[PDB]
């Protein structure tokens, strides 16, 4: 039995009503606990038999369905209750969880604040090279960046980071390092990265000398 | 029930690893079953395997042959080890306490991370970024993790600090500080990395 | 007219002539006399048959099975029928739809009247249990079946076995009276009497596949006694005869008359001669024939009938009034696992009834009486499709009511339809495994074997949910799951075996099975509606599929013989 | 010296007298000839017996079976046996235990070197299925077996039907040269042959209970003629007196030569004639012959051990593993049902052990080779005492450490000890129901149908508890809730079946099914340790009430024969 | 859960009577099995049956054919009533309700006394006792009960009431006060007989 | 399933340990509540899985036993665990209770305090014969009365009556009512009630005349 948690995000704003539907592959017969795992601890039992609770709970979450659809059902979404939820049968080992659901707060959109830069002068002495685009404070999720080596692109060689969902300003980060040799970097001058985003589609140009 | 495991932060890959939750408040032969769930890296979630009060064990069969979980019934514990591991099995590992009449995992140790890597202990490297905001990076250390932190939090306006990335089975990161312009280089602008096994540290200034 | 029939040299070296007459052959047995006859029959072509066969003149292979007559050691006429229902049968089922009625019943009255037998043609022929009729007439009747189409050439195997004196005797006058008539026949006759022996005409003999004396009778005697051992003494010289003819006694006393000018007498003679309806009327002819044997035979009947009914009684007070404690579910999943084993291994019986009558079968498919598919689909009409239906329908309606299963009118329907279904089926697994057979008791235990094998496989006695993956696969092979999970389909589903626990969102009891949902997801059947019905499908596929096996036994089967 | 016999009007009217020498009776069929026979040999005695006997003055019933001798119609000898161990197992349980070994087997060589047996006597005679030797020797040895009290009077029963030409007679030459040996026998011969008909000194007939002429053959033809329809022509005038012998033809025609002076001849003849080991020592060596026996033929017993091995097998591999969740308890008492109820259908082949050997059995009791609680006891411990002990070893030492029961000796102990009282007395009740009659099948269907009856009423499938008072006292006459109890008691009664819950004491679950214990509570089993083995005790008292009912028929149908 | 039931407190015998339970707290067919107990006069209890919460039903298989347990889902309300009546099954009565999985009747009806009798109502007949104790006697009221107190209550102490005692399906009882030996013929002694189904009271004096 | 509840009364001082043992018929498996009947009240749950307690009891009774003895134990018996004790199977219905356990206060024992008394004028005009003996503070529970007409006893048609135990003076009461017809009440003149109790093997004699 594999549950199947669809979709595996939402990006709701505070106060509000939410849904999520946990979808098994077989009968499991209200035998379908959701799980409430904070960012770093350990999951906490949140609705056992699919429809009760356990006490020490704000009593504003609400299990319902039956036969293969089951849904977690959350009034007056509040602070604590971003998470990641993770349903779980146990009508029968082995016990599948879900995929989990990312909550996610509301935002205003942003533009992402960016800043490529060059490695330093010990690192051309080793001869490696990462360039890095900085990408601060860009809401919501997915973005796009494209790299540029004296307009000659290459989309290959490349890594990257997020940070989570960072709860002070409601917005995220994003760290772009582009690693390769010494030679098809140190032959080049101007570096440019461009950021796609679903509010500007034109994608933001920057670039450095050396 | 008071649920806590301990155990190695690393093992070689083809070995075995071994961890043990301390259980304080029943004892193991009492009542519930007790049980083992790892975590992959990121989200996904995996129920191994309980050993119940009777002794009798059950074991995700994924974990075929693999898994082994002992009982230790004086000091009240029950181990795991895990036989022949893989990277893969890098994962937040758990023991956790099923109820059985009401079926669900009430209650949960607190975790530890357990890294498959061939790897031997490594300091850092640093290497900052200079051409408001600037970063360091830090490549090539190990084991995880090494804490970054501008002038130990002079400017710790926009500060953020990326998760490691694997880089030939050597962990790397980077940081951001996010100032103004009148700041640099007018003051003293160096990250500070903390690596706690090898116990080094390095600071390096940022300079046009 | 003059009815002659010619071999040479057929296979292993032998000669044959027939003149407008009577002949028997005669041997010792395991002396190829039968075989023989099958050669003669024309049953098996591609068997070894290396020679010249002339059926006067014609060739043998062209629709010599259509107006020759042929009748097998056994007389096998239906068990429960009259002579006046068997004569009437065979005689609308051979002869063309442009015969009336009238003029038929007419060729009736004259074959019964020839053979002497209307005081005894509306009594009940069929002699196994009943013993209405003497054998002697029987046979009469089996012969008649072959005087219906008026032949040329008749063949009877045996008929002086399995009689008394006079009786036999008699067949054997009713027979030269026949000969008289001017028909050409061949016996192959075991250990006769010297008197008929005086009567016949001609006769000739076999050693293991060697041709001995073809002659007349005191010309066995005398060109016998040509080959030395002069037969006297008052010894039964028939008999005595049969004891000096039976490896250099035989190759070497027949090789002293191949040199003979008798037998070259006839190789010359030899080389002087070298210079129905569609489909719908037969079975519903043959349909109307074994049906009326099945009302004609209480027996086989209604001992089951009474069988279901007493043990549906017992059912019904063993498990009367299933409540709805914590004892209501393996006891109403007691009952369904019952009812469901009980069609299985009451399709057992249904072994029977391709292998009793499988020489009938043979013989009146070489005979050719109708087509198989016809044959086929005609009996399942006759024995299979009524009483598969009264045990299910009998079961369901004294105890669906006795035990208190669910009120509902439709529930009771699908149960009905359910046993109908399994019965058929499993008794279609039994005519798929029982076809094509001659031993009732080696299929029987065969057929046991693979009904526990399916048993262990239901729902109740194992938990098919937790067998490991590598043998789980052939819970589908297993046609009492198919039964047993559509009548706990359609039985559990509303139900409910806590008292005073809803169960529905049970809480601090987990484990509870207070149900009829949990029992079945825990049996792991799926509770969807079309859960219910694949188990019919699944039914009615192997019901396709086990007949279509019997069916395409019977086509490869059915030349053998 | 001269052997004579005299019958005065025995009862229908009919006068016998024997001389030392050869004789044979003769008739139609159904004419008395063998229940003539029944009253020479002396096996009927309250039937109705009118007149009187005398052998060579002697009176009938005071020890004449001893000294006799008598052959059936069958000639049942020991299907895997050869000739030397059977004339050895006669020679040493007829004859006492004065006469040594050496001049036993010397009395066994002048009889196997009598009888011209010493090239096929280390030849397996027993030819059911192996079919080693020819069956007219097979008849020699039947006699043999006669031939071993070296007797004065011998009884033959058919020795011609069942043999082809040569063989017969052959046997007739030896018959004969018993005859020289200075003895007299008598045949019942069903249609002879007119050669050995010459060689008859004396014949007598038999018309349905009414004497005919008893006499020489020469003379039968003579006094016959003399009574018209004279015998000439060829016509096998020993079968043609047979057809012209056969109610005022009866009747009058023997009237005729009541009348004549042979009959007041051989009637002044007859007034003129007025004027072992205890016990050990059979049932060690019956026990020997039927076990060895039973090691002569690997059919039914290495087929019922291949079919209980890979049986065994297939429940090894679909419970392997019992778990203890939820689903074990359906589980393991799943395959105990199995089991149990596996060994009483296992015991429907026990039916077969005493009907098959039947006519041996009536015919080695009327000589008297044995007592019959020395027979019982005897064939008891060859073929039931091992043969129910390797199935009951077999499956609890292949199937109980696959399936993962209770890893404790002593309880693999109770088990296996277990399915064998439960083999044993399944095995009982079928020799209780089975014990004394001629067909197999309807004793088969008959147990079958109280096997069902008694698998209903096991603890799996009605809840024993929840039967309605008034026929809930039946449970008792079902011996598998006896081994189904047995062994769901010593293997349920320590464990656990809810993962996580201690279940002692159990809090809100109620309803749950927790332990080993709820379930046999809540079957409805002692849970204390009397508990378990009152099954025994009631399973042990069942074995010697099936098999005293078993004695009860022998001891009741051994003279009825 | 709060449960009432309420009907006759008499039926004549061979008859039938009839309960009914107001039920206020849950619904009939919401969650628990529903139930009715009888009990013999003094101690012995007898469970008697319930219908649940689907109007399936289960009785006492000693009140075959006499108890029968209906349903008014709308009122909450579940009746019994039983046919064929006995003056053995003159019994205090009893609704209570029963869990199902925790399997003990957890709540129960406050009860009410049904008297299967013969007589008619009947009013009683004082006899007082003259030669400290001294007690009225009450012969052969009916029905049960009455209420007697010495002068309402006066001389209070030492008052023992004893229970009613059938005397040919006619209820009687006694009393006594336990007083001095001044207050008597001194005081005017008068046991107070109250009878609240004829509605009749006697006054009866003690004199010598 | 019969339970069998013995002995059914025990007479045990105030804050003591006292055992009851139910008895059942057949395995009830710890299906086994003990009740808890006050005077004039419904039998309220006391011990339900016949280990457990339901809440809103003083914790003082601890149900022990299984197999088919079962056994509530009452440390420091206080005055308000005197009552009626009924032990109820739940293990298959019917349900059948036990025939319940009387508790007692111990007290010194006493002489019964024994009054006989004539009838009214008024009876003596309707012919009934009923008196009465008083047996008034007798402790403990048996006690025997004997009639006496005149001398000539009579054991037959004899009433009793008891009332509970007096919590307010932990002993008992009985009225002793002798109903008769007119003419052999009438005939005599004396009239004797004797007391049997274990204190005073004596029977305690009482007459009157008229
Ligand atoms: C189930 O739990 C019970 C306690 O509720 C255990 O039983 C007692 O356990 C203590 C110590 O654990 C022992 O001193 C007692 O002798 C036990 N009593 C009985 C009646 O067993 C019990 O051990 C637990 N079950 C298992 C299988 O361990
Ligand atoms: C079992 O209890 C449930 C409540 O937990 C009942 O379910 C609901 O009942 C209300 C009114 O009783 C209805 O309006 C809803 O439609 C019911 N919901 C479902 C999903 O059924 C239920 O009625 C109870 N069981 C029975 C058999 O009555």
């Amino acid at each position: 039995i594999v549950l199947t948690q669809s979709p595996s995000s939402f990006s709701v704003s505070l106060g509000d009503r939410v849904t999520i539907s946990c979808k098994a592959s077989g009968y499991i017969l209200n035998r379908l606990a959701w799980y409430q795992q904070k960012p770093g601890n350990a999951p906490r039992l949140l609705i056992s038999g699919a429809t009760s609770l356990e006490t020490g709970f704000p009593s504003r979450f609400s299990g319902t369905g039956s036969g293969k659809d089951y849904t977690l059902s959350i009034s007056s979404l509040q602070t604590e209750d971003v998470g990641t939820y993770y349903c779980q049968q146990y009508w029968s080992t082995p016990w599948t969880f879900g995929g989990g659901t990312k909550l996610e707060i509301r935002r205003a959109d942003a533009a992402p604040t960016v800043s490529i830069f060059p490695p330093s002068s010990e690192q051309l002495t080793s001869g490696g090279a990462s360039v890095v685009c900085f990408l601060n404070n860009f809401y919501p999720k997915d973005i796009n960046v494209k790299w540029k080596i004296d307009g000659s692109e290459r989309q290959n060689g490349v890594l990257n980071s997020w940070t989570d969902q960072d709860s002070k300003d409601s917005t995220y980060s994003m760290s772009s390092t582009l690693t390769l040799t010494k030679d098809e970097y140190e032959r080049h001058n101007s570096y440019t990265c461009e950021a796609t985003h679903k509010t500007s589609t034109s994608p933001i140009v920057k670039s450095f000398n050396r | 029930v008071q649920l806590q495991e301990s155990g190695p932060g690393l093992v070689k890959p083809s070995q075995s690893l071994s961890l043990t939750c301390t259980v304080t408040g029943f004892s193991i032969t009492s009542d519930y079953a007790w049980n083992w769930i790892r975590q992959f890296p990121g989200k996904k979630l995996e129920w191994m395997g309980y050993i119940n009060f009777d002794g009798g064990t059950t074991y995700n069969p994924s974990l075929r042959g693999r898994i082994s979980i002992t009982r230790d019934t004086s000091k009240n514990q029950f181990f795991l080890q895990l036989r022949s591991v893989t990277p893969e099995d890098t994962a937040t590992y758990y023991c956790a306490t099923f109820y059985g009449a009401k079926g669900t995992l009430d209650y949960w140790g607190q975790g530890t991370s357990v890294t498959v890597s061939s790897a031997k202990t490594t300091p850092p490297s640093v290497y900052p970024l200079a051409p408001v905001t600037l970063g360091c990076l830090v490549k090539g250390y190990f084991p995880e993790p090494v804490t970054l932190t501008w002038n130990s939090g002079s400017l710790s306006s926009g500060v953020h600090t990326f998760p490691a990335v694997l880089q030939s089975d050597l962990y790397t990161l980077s940081s951001s500080v996010t100032v103004t312009s009148s700041t640099w280089p007018s003051q003293s602008i160096t990250c500070n990395v903390a690596h706690p096994a090898s116990s080094t540290k390095v600071d390096k200034k940022i300079e046009p | 007219e003059g009815a002659v029939l010619s071999f040479h040299n057929i296979c292993s070296n032998i000669n044959g002539i027939m003149k407008p007459g009577l002949n028997a052959i005669l041997g010792p047995t395991g002396g190829g006399k039968s075989s023989l006859l099958d050669v003669l029959a024309a049953r098996k072509d591609p068997s070894g048959l290396s020679g010249d066969v002339l059926i006067n003149g014609a060739p043998r292979p062209a629709n010599f099975k259509c107006n020759s007559g042929y009748v097998v050691q056994d007389d096998v006429v239906m068990g429960t029928l009259t002579v006046r229902e068997n004569l009437q049968f065979s005689a609308a089922l051979r002869l063309a739809t442009t015969m009336t009625n009238h003029e038929k019943n007419e060729r009736i009255n004259r074959v019964i009247q020839e053979l002497g037998l209307d005081k005894v043609a509306d009594s009940k022929v069929g002699t196994q249990f009943i013993r209405g009729v003497s054998g002697g007439e029987r046979k009469r009747t089996s012969i008649g079946m072959e005087l219906i189409t008026d032949p040329s050439i008749l063949f009877l195997d045996e008929p002086t076995t399995g009689l008394d004196s006079s009786t036999a005797n008699a067949v054997l006058l009713l027979l030269k009276r026949m000969s008289k008539q001017g028909r050409t026949i061949i016996f192959s006759i075991h250990q006769p009497r010297y008197s008929i022996f005086k009567l016949f005409d001609s006769l000739t003999l076999l050693a293991s596949g060697r041709l001995m004396f073809h002659g007349p009778a005191q010309e066995a005697l005398g060109y016998f006694e040509s080959a030395g051992y002069h037969c006297e003494a008052y010894n039964n010289p028939a008999d005595f005869f049969l004891d000096i003819i039976n490896k250099p006694l035989i190759e070497k006393l027949a090789e002293i008359y191949v040199n003979s000018s008798f037998y070259k007498e006839t190789k010359a003679e030899l080389h002087q001669l070298s210079g129905t309806t569609s489909f719908c009327h037969q079975l519903r002819w043959v349909s109307k024939r074994s049906f009326k044997n099945l009302l004609g035979n209480p027996q086989a009947s209604i001992a089951q009938i009474i069988v279901t009914v007493v043990l549906g009684l017992v059912i019904g007070a063993i498990y009367f009034g299933l409540k709805n404690d914590s004892t209501g579910i393996q006891n109403r999943a007691g009952v369904l696992f019952f009812l469901t084993t009980n069609q299985c291994f009451s399709s057992v019986s249904a072994v029977e009834l391709f292998v009793v009558e499988k020489k009938l079968f043979i013989h009146e498919y070489i005979s050719g009486y109708y087509r198989v598919s016809s044959y086929f689909l005609g009996k399942l009409l006759s024995d299979l499709l009524p009483m598969r239906m009264l045990p299910s329908i009998i079961f369901t309606c004294i105890v669906y009511f006795m035990l208190g299963l669910k009120p509902k009118a439709d529930a009771f329907f699908v149960m009905m339809f359910t046993l109908m279904m399994v019965a058929y089926s499993a008794s279609s697994m039994a005519l798929a495994i029982a076809a094509g057979q001659s031993v009732v008791s080696v299929a029987t235990l065969l057929m046991t074997i693979c009904f526990v094998f399916m048993m262990i496989f239901s729902g109740l006695l194992v938990n098919l949910t937790t067998i490991a993956s590598w043998l789980s696969w052939l819970q589908y092979f297993s046609i009492p799951r198919y039964g047993f999970t559509a009548l706990q389909h359609n039985e559990f589903l509303g139900q409910n075996f806590c008292p005073g626990l809803n169960a529905t969102g049970n809480n601090p009891c987990n484990y509870a099975t207070c149900t009829g949902e949990e029992y079945l997801v825990k049996q792991g059947i799926d509770l969807s509606p079309w859960g219910l019905w694949k188990n019919h499908v699944a039914l009615a596929c192997m019901i396709v599929i086990f007949l279509t096996i019997a069916y395409l036994k019977l086509l490869f089967l059915k030349k053998y013989s």
